[PDB]
């Protein structure tokens, strides 16, 4: 009725009779001819959809725990209670393919993944259903953390353009600057570009512990208004760093692009859609406005400040004061704590 | 006829029945011996204990897992282990009872083959299907494309999926898991005093790391703030009755997973390992990875691990490039939920190797029908 | 005389599938024959082949007195022994030069120890081809891939 | 100034000058105090004896050792000894002769400091160093790259070493030693009727060990030969005249090293503890540890050890591999001799901690330069 199976890793039958092969000796009559006990042997070991799409679907519908006729409904309705950003997403790739569609028009017997697709098509204009709230609710997303970076990198160039210590401080370093290099072809230098404050810690001393901008420090603690308030005013241009306003400027822009793009189909559609989508689509429309505008501003602004440190355009990229900036105040603060080290020790 | 869930695990054994949303039975994966002499006749003696029959008198007993870094090993204790889940956990015949199995990433070809024939002729299994552990891992978190860091107690692994199928090409390994942990807890213990050398003991070690360690964002910040101040210090219980204290070891266990110099490994922590194998595969693919890194396995359960990873992955990603780490709840029994989710499929049931389809391929049929 | 009866009762258990009927098997296969389990589930095929030749001790009892040999041979492998027995000839070869070049007062007590040492790794060599040439025949011997 | 080498071990303290050959100072590191009633007066009467003193005396004495496991704890006792090194056996003054001592690793953090802190204030030395046991051990060898099993007295460690730098991650440790032997030897020989339990009688054991036990090299053999004739039977004399006779307790005891399950222990024997050590190692250096295994410590002086071991690595390493066991006959005073070599020369000076530097850090600079 039925064997233990043991696995072997079976030769072909054109090989194992070679004359080389061992099993060739035991075809014929050759050698001496053993039989077991076969009487003992016998008692004692007694969908039209393809995977990839059709089974990703029902693993998409295993996220709501709800029948396939009740998740058709929220599509159709265009209720958001269980939609999120990132699953509406996987939705948009998850759409009816040419050959798809085809099928299905030419068809309970069917199973239950294209049984969603089956109430989907019933929905009319679909693609553009699932488009209308994947961008309203990206953008409310969107607005309200670029608009904090805005502000933050508005305020900053103010205060640098308004700070009172960087004049003191540059004035002092290219007086001291011209002392130290007389004689040579550097020295002399009406101005210096920002990157100088970067490279004060590399001028060492005879204790080879106490830096350039440590003797300058030394001096300024015996005016502690003096060159001792800058990095209470560097504390906004610090923490714009590493945030570029490239990447933020060309999201809003791409968002209201495709809100654009989209705002005439949904136009094009039934009134059922106008009444309670078109109205949410210009809202954010308007809202992004006043965000552009203030881009604007952040232009003008940092438009004095690139001819504010007497730099080309287009190598005082925003970013790169941002960084240096916050790299200059970094390197203050550290040597603020040696100096005091160095006083009471 | 219900269909059966076992997850074989290097730490733990989760099993029960398709379509529950917990596993049933969930025990340590051990298999212990008495190694002392029984004195006393009238009690029942057994050679072997298996299961947390074992944990519970693991006084008397030495522990041996019979799972090592995700492959089998010791394949006469793994068929012990099937039939305590099977018999005694779940208590339900295997009988005229389908059950799923999932095995680790690049298991190798002979031990598929070898688990066909185990359920099949010795539990007369009707039917049986393998999985992987990253692929299912991926289906619990409602999703179909995106990164697996699956960091079990064996091994550390990081399987890219695309559509339902990983990449092999792009599949990485690190052998800096859950079990390298806590030896590495034991080497810094004594720096205080405190000496655990038993594998018995290795088990009291184990819930101190679950317990009281966690991960600093910032390794110099931390460092400095133990030497500062005792207020890292926390006190723990020992079995006995005694009390012990630590104070920056708390942070620098789960360090290491960041920091391999650590334990002497040579390779790179676990943030330059997801960086590495994502640089395997599309450029356009690059975009849809990185903010689909999904995390999984037991280890991976630490204070603030997703959110120091995301700060060195900002380091090593350009910064045009977004990064969403994806860290469930229950990401401690990912694997088996998205086996529950599988099995309870309806168009799931002709990926199903029938009783008669074995009688005419063996155990190599496994690679077929998968 | 063994892997006949084992095909004979291979046969047997796997009529009308797939396996079965092959006119033989790989070598690997004898380690998997203790996998398959009788009814008492402590007996496997292994001990009931043995006990039908338990009948006849000088059959399939006689064989491992003749596998002592390769098991003492398993965990040596080849691929280090032949590179050593190479790498250390061509250091020396290398150095003979030098030394050739240099004084007689180094050539009279250590080129001719070299060349004793050059003259001896000939032999070993040489056995090692006739080890290759063995071997052939025995890949052969067992219709497997080369 | 000359400098001091001290290696403060747990059973004896060997103490003696930089470049000498041989310390000018070994006495055991016990300090007895009476017990009984002193009926007697006006004569000479201590109540620290301390070292040699303490040994003689010590049937009306309870000896105690100030250092267990490698690990010091009275802390008042081992002041006594320092105090009995530095005034009595050599009769030096400390604030004006450098030190150097000698500490085991994988030691507590807490340990270094107090060491640090006695002798920089009560003693007042100008200039200290501590070192590692197995890295003088290899010194003496002449080497700078290979593999120490350092047997003590109170505890075995093993520390590989490459380039004169050691591997920390590679460590193993191995609380079984020379004292916990001792304990195991009158636990086995009341089985023939003798019956030893007072601290004075424990040195009679450590005597009985120290001549009468050898390493054997099959264990089954031995034992079956041992019950077969009475070839293997020694004598000993009690210090009272009597006389025992010891059969197969002979090899028994340090058979305890290879089998620690013996004395209920779970680890691994010495062997199995230096090949696990060997593969935490890199690949590629493992060619220069295999070859350099360098005993030291008292407690590998039981013959046949040398034998033994290279036996049972061979069973482990691979066939093709080359293993060689450096057992130098001065073992005992290896780990002194290392640091009366590294004393001496100059290029140890410039790295000594000077009074002006131990109070910028306290006792926690010992950790800075260690
Ligand atoms: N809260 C926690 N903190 C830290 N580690 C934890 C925590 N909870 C569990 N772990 C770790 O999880 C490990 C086992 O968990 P898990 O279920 O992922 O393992 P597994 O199933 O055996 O793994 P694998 O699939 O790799 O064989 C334990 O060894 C423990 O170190
Ligand atoms: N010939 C010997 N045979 C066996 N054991 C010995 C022998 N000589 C010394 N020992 C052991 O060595 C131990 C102490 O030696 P040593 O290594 O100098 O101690 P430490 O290194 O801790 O100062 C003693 O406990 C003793 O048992
Ligand atoms: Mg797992
Ligand atoms: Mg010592």
């Amino acid at each position: 009725l039925r064997m233990k199976k043991l696995n072997w890793q079976k030769l072909p039958s054109n090989v194992a009779r070679e004359h080389n092969s061992m099993w060739a000796s035991l075809s014929s009559p050759d050698a001496e001819a053993v039989e077991p006990d076969f009487s003992s042997i016998e008692r004692l070991f007694s969908t039209f959809l393809d995977a990839k799409k059709s089974l990703n679907l029902n693993i998409f519908l295993k996220q709501f725990k709800c029948s396939n006729e009740e998740v058709a409904a929220m599509i159709r309705a265009g209720d958001t209670t269980k939609f999120d950003v990132e699953v509406l997403k996987q939705l948009l790739k998850l759409l009816p393919e040419k050959h798809e569609i085809e099928n299905l028009r030419a068809f309970a017997k069917l199973a239950s993944a294209d049984h969603f697709y089956l109430l989907l098509l019933a929905i009319p204009c679909y693609q553009l259903r699932i488009e209308c709230m994947l961008l309203c609710e990206g953008a409310a997303a969107v607005l309200d953390m670029v608009r904090p970076k805005a502000q933050l990198v508005l305020a900053a160039c103010e205060s640098l353009l308004t700070s009172r210590q960087l004049p003191i401080f540059c004035q002092l370093i290219l007086r001291i600057g011209n002392f130290l290099n007389y004689g040579s072809h550097t020295g002399d230098a009406d101005g210096f570009k920002i990157s100088t404050l970067l490279k004060l810690t590399e001028t060492k001393s005879q204790q080879n512990r106490v830096t350039l901008l440590h003797h300058v420090l030394e001096e300024a603690e015996k005016s502690h208004p003096d060159l001792l308030q800058l990095p209470r005013d560097l504390e906004q241009p610090s923490q714009a760093a590493g945030i570029n306003l490239e990447i933020i400027r060309s999201e809003a822009s791409s968002n209201l692009k495709k809100l654009l793009e989209t705002e005439r189909k949904v136009s094009a559609s039934v009134a059922e859609v106008q009444e309670q989508y078109t109205e949410r689509l210009q809202a954010s429309i308007s809202a992004f406005r006043a965000l552009d505008e203030l881009f604007e501003a952040i232009e003008q602004k940092q438009r004095e400040l690139a001819d504010y440190l007497c730099e080309d355009a287009q190598q005082l990229s925003l970013e790169d004061t941002f960084s240096t900036m916050k790299a200059f105040r970094d390197l203050f603060l550290r040597a603020l704590k040696e100096n005091k080290d160095r006083k009471e020790q | 006829t219900t269909a059966l869930v076992c997850d074989n695990g290097s730490g733990l054994v989760k099993a029960g029945f398709a379509g529950d949303d917990a596993p049933r039975a969930v025990f340590p994966s051990i298999v212990g011996r008495p190694r002392h002499q029984g004195v006393m006749v009238g009690m029942g003696q057994k050679d072997s204990y298996v299961g947390d029959e074992a944990q519970s008198k693991r006084g008397i007993l030495t522990l041996k897992y019979p799972i090592e870094h995700g492959i089998i090993t010791n394949w006469d204790d793994m068929e012990k282990i099937w039939h305590h889940t099977f018999y005694n956990e779940l208590r339900v015949a295997p009988e005229e009872h389908p059950t799923l199995l999932t095995e680790a990433p690049l298991n190798p070809k002979a031990n598929r083959e070898k688990m066909t024939q185990i359920m099949f002729e010795t539990f007369n299994v009707p039917a049986m299907y393998v999985a992987i552990q990253a692929v299912l891992s991926l289906y619990a978190s409602g999703r179909t494309t995106g990164i697996v860091l699956d960091s079990g107690d064996g091994v550390t692994h990081n399987v890219p999926i695309y559509e339902g199928y990983a990449l092999p090409h792009a599949i990485m390994r690190l052998d800096l898991a859950g079990r390298d942990l806590t030896d590495y807890l034991m080497k810094i213990l004594t720096e205080r005093g405190y000496s655990f050398v038993t594998t018995a003991e290795r088990e009291i070690v184990r819930d101190i790391k679950e317990k009281l360690c966690y991960v600093a964002l910032d390794f110099e910040n931390e460092m400095a703030t133990a030497a500062s101040s005792s207020s890292l210090e926390k006190s723990y219980e020992l079995p006995d009755g005694q009390v012990i204290t630590i104070g920056n070891e708390r942070f620098r266990c789960p360090e290491t997973l960041f920091q391999p110099s650590f334990i002497g490994m040579e390779s790179a922590g676990i943030h330059e390992t997801t960086y590495n194998s994502i640089m395997k595969c599309d450029i356009d693919i690059r975009k849809d990875l990185y903010a689909n890194n999904v995390m999984s396995g037991g280890t991976t359960m630490y204070p603030g691990i997703a959110d120091r990873m995301q700060k060195e992955i900002t380091a090593l990603a350009p910064s045009t490039m977004k990064i969403k780490i994806i860290a469930p709840p229950e990401r401690k029994y990912s694997v088996w939920i998205g086996g529950s989710i599988l099995a309870s499929l309806s168009t799931f049931q002709q990926m199903w190797i029938t009783k008669q389809e074995y009688d005419e391929a063996g155990p190599s049929i496994v690679h077929r029908k998968c």
